[PDB]
């Protein structure tokens, strides 16, 4: 009976690991779409 | 073996019924007595003071060839396969006990150098140290061997404490418990019987546990894989085989190895020969004395002979 909970497990495992890097994912995007304002001040503003 | 046996007599102290009557027609031929000898002299003999220092080192000359003797009789016989070489095979000088005791031809330049005794004596001494030195490394060879033997293979034979992958079955382990319903699918029957297998699942260790060590009797663990198993069984028979091949071809050689130092040993008691009659006669070697391994009254009619010159 537990040869498909282990697909029920496998799928949780994916789903952690899924939510984990969405989590991850707006801090990434955040990490370029914000504090580019300080790299535009050695880019642009040096010129 | 036989340790030395060899009768002291120079020349001019025969002991049979002429002087030169010691090779033949002497009285131990009535008695039986298997005591026979021909003369080998050196080329020259040392002085009064050198004869001395030859007689004090013929002790340990005399110690190494009993050293030498108990070594070939013990390496080689305790293998149960290296006591193949018989008397002819085993011949002293090139000559079977029959006639390597009837002659001192031993004494050419083989391991002495034809030459005045005083140091050639400790040269052939040196000669038969490295014989015995080449039969002890033989023998630890054959340890060694022996050590190679008595492998893996000395375990037990599957489904037991020692070696029980080769009874292997190959979320299960190896169990082989000797004297289960659950969410886990625990209708299996492994293949582990050399023994009983019972049912259990990796699934829920509920079952595993159970049929493995919960209760009753704890099973024993043992390799996943019979491969390695084989593969050591495998390797212990070829050690084996090894261990027995060298009992058989490097210990013939270790009795090979034995000959020589019998032929050591017949040198070793031709110089005695010599020694002896320096010792008992003057400074030239000259002997008439005689080497066997007579009976008890054979050697008690020949020191009544010889009680002209009795110790």
């Amino acid at each position: 009976q537990m040869v498909r909970f282990i697909r029920q497990e496998a799928e949780e495992k994916a789903n952690e690991i899924s939510v984990s890097a969405e989590e991850e994912f707006n801090i990434e995007k955040l990490q370029l779409v914000e504090a580019e304002k300080k790299k535009i001040r050695q880019e642009y503003e040096r010129k | 073996a036989s340790r030395y046996w060899v009768v002291s007599l120079p020349v001019q102290n025969s002991a049979a019924s002429v002087w030169n009557r010691l090779q033949e027609q002497i009285s131990k031929h009535s008695f039986d007595t298997p005591l026979y000898r021909f003369n080998i002299p050196n080329l020259r003999v040392g002085t009064l003071d050198s004869l001395l220092a030859l007689s004090d080192d013929l002790v340990k000359s005399n110690s190494f060839v009993e050293s030498v003797s108990h070594k070939i009789r013990r390496q080689i016989e305790e293998l149960e396969r290296v006591s193949g070489i018989e008397s002819s095979s085993l011949s002293v000088d090139g000559v079977p006990v029959d006639t390597y005791l009837t002659r001192f031809v031993w004494d050419e330049a083989k391991y002495p150098t034809m030459s005045p005794l005083r140091e050639i004596v400790d040269g052939i001494h040196t000669l038969v140290a490295k014989i015995e030195d080449d039969l002890k490394v033989r023998v630890a060879e054959y340890n060694n061997v022996r050590s190679q033997l008595n492998a893996i293979n000395r375990k037990q034979s599957g489904s037991l404490a020692v070696r029980d992958l080769s009874n292997l079955v190959k979320l299960v382990t190896l169990l082989a418990v000797v004297p289960t319903s659950y969410v886990v699918p625990r209708s299996s029957k492994l293949l582990y019987e050399d023994l009983y297998t019972v049912t259990l699942f990796g699934r829920v260790a509920d079952n595993f546990r159970i049929a493995a060590r919960e209760k009753g009797f704890q099973i024993r663990d043992f390799e996943y894989s019979s491969e390695a198993q084989e593969s050591r069984n495998q390797e212990l028979e070829k050690l084996v085989h090894d261990q027995e091949s060298l009992r058989s071809s490097l210990l013939q050689w270790c009795y090979t190895s034995y000959g020589e130092v019998f032929s050591s040993w017949m040198h070793f008691c031709a110089v005695r020969v010599f020694a002896e009659s320096i010792l008992r006669y003057g400074l030239p070697p000259s002997f008439l004395a005689c080497v066997l391994a007579p009976s008890v009254k054979g050697e008690k009619k020949v020191r009544s002979i010889l009680e002209e010159l009795c110790g």
